[PDB]
């Protein structure tokens, strides 16, 4: 267990002027407003040095941000700038951003540092084909790599020996939502006699690699 | 060895649908998200909870803010409401289908703009109510949501399920068919 994590707080945007509208889309479309807002705390290096990025938008577009490098907030398009120009004019608000790196950013990585930073979770390594009957094109051999975490991994197929750097079929990293990874490698091959399929896992949950041949 | 991390706190405030949203990602991934009604800090991984917590009210009140913000900014632009983005469906599993061994569909809504959807999980025809869970509004790098939606299934040679997505962006609903191939 941990400290109490910290959020950024919201401030009243000033409402300012009122801009002539570039255009809005219908045909099946129907009306909707949204303001949003992501504050990015972007760690390098743990907390050795970090960069925040606050980027507020409203409806489909990125309108306004807040970049840690630049100091002060930037209007992304012309609806954002009567509020970059105001928050920018407040002082008190300028170093609070400021401060942010260290009373949010920092703060809650820290925290994090605990639980999430160093969860790691073995992945279930899986080979098989996807043998029809005929085809011909030839059932690709199939190396599933399921529930790890983290993300980064590296699969390799071989063939009997020498790293088969072709054919290689893949989904690519897929994320499940539920802090689990998961991939497909497929080789596409004609299975023959003599000749064994090797699928090699390497994983930040595995000091040594997993293979499993075919 | 160096750590490459990102911690996201995304709200937002939507209008018609008078309904907000405050939640934290870990490399894309929620750490937890407010029940801006019930008022309640909802850990993604129960586990969670034993390691950090979150006054939620302190979500509420970024809320309040939003929600002001929002008129400002509707004011701001002739309350010209902009288009809908129709979200991108795909069904897949959760892990390795193996006959008769329990597994999960995960439906992912992707890409999609403003954040609300209707979404029903359809086992051989019928809507599955049971054994079905979904998640929040989820950031993306872009301006975009997905949000994940799961169904319990025991993978039958018998079944077959579908995904329906419905947003303010698409003609008709979508529908993604998946169902066990070997
Ligand atoms: C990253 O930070 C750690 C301490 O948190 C330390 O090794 C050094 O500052 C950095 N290491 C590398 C390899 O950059
Ligand atoms: C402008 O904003 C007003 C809000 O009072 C709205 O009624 C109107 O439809 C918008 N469009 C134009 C062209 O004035
Ligand atoms: C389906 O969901 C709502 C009710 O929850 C309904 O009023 C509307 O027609 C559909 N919503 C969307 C976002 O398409």
């Amino acid at each position: 267990r941990d400290r109490m994590v910290n959020h950024f707080i919201a401030e009243f945007k000033r409402k300012g002027g009122s801009l002539v509208p570039r255009g809005s889309g219908g045909g099946g479309s129907r009306p909707w407003f949204l303001e949003y807002c992501k504050s990015e705390c972007h760690f390098y290096n743990g907390t050795q040095r970090v960069r925040l990025l606050v980027r507020y938008f409203y409806n489909l577009e990125e309108n306004l941000r807040f970049d840690s490098d630049v100091g002060e907030f930037r209007a992304v398009t012309e609806l954002g700038r009567p509020d970059a120009e105001n928050w920018n004019s407040q002082p008190e608000f300028l170093e609070q951003k400021r401060a942010e790196v260290d009373t949010v950013c920092r703060h809650n990585y820290e925290i994090f540092d605990n639980f999430l930073v160093p969860r790691r979770v073995e992945p279930t390594v899986t080979v098989y084909p996807t043998k029809t009957q005929p085809l011909e094109h030839h059932n690709l051999l199939v190396c599933s790599v399921s529930d790890f975490y983290p993300g980064n991994i590296e699969v390799r197929w071989f063939r009997n020996g020498k790293e088969e750097k072709t054919g290689i079929v893949s989904t690519g990293l897929v994320r499940n939502g539920d802090w689990t990874f998961q991939t497909l490698v497929m080789l596409e091959t004609v299975p023959q006699s003599g000749e064994v399929y090797t699928c090699q896992v390497e994983h930040p949950s595995l000091t040594d690699p997993v293979t499993v041949e075919w | 060895i160096k750590e490459e991390h990102t911690i996201i706190q995304a709200e937002f405030y939507l209008l018609p649908d008078k309904r907000g949203e405050f939640m934290f990602d870990f490399d894309g991934d929620e750490i937890f998200h407010v029940d801006i009604e019930k008022s309640e800090t909802i850990w993604r991984l129960e586990e969670f909870a034993k390691f950090a917590s979150f006054e939620a009210q302190g979500a509420l009140a970024n809320i309040a803010v939003d929600k002001a913000n929002l008129d400002v900014m509707k004011e701001r632009s002739n309350n010209t409401p902009d288009a809908n983005v129709a979200p991108e469906v795909t069904v897949l599993s959760r892990s390795p289908v193996n006959l008769g061994e329990p597994n999960i569909l995960i439906c992912f809504i992707d890409k999609f703009s403003p954040p609300v959807v209707n979404v029903t999980w359809l086992r051989n025809g019928r809507p599955v109510t049971e054994g079905v869970s979904e998640t929040v509004f989820l950031p993306r790098d872009d301006h975009l949501f997905r949000k994940f939606h799961y169904l319990t299934f025991l993978p039958s040679t018998d079944d077959f399920y579908d995904c329906e997505v419905d947003h303010w962006g698409l003609e008709e609903p979508l529908r993604k068919t998946w169902e066990f191939e070997e």
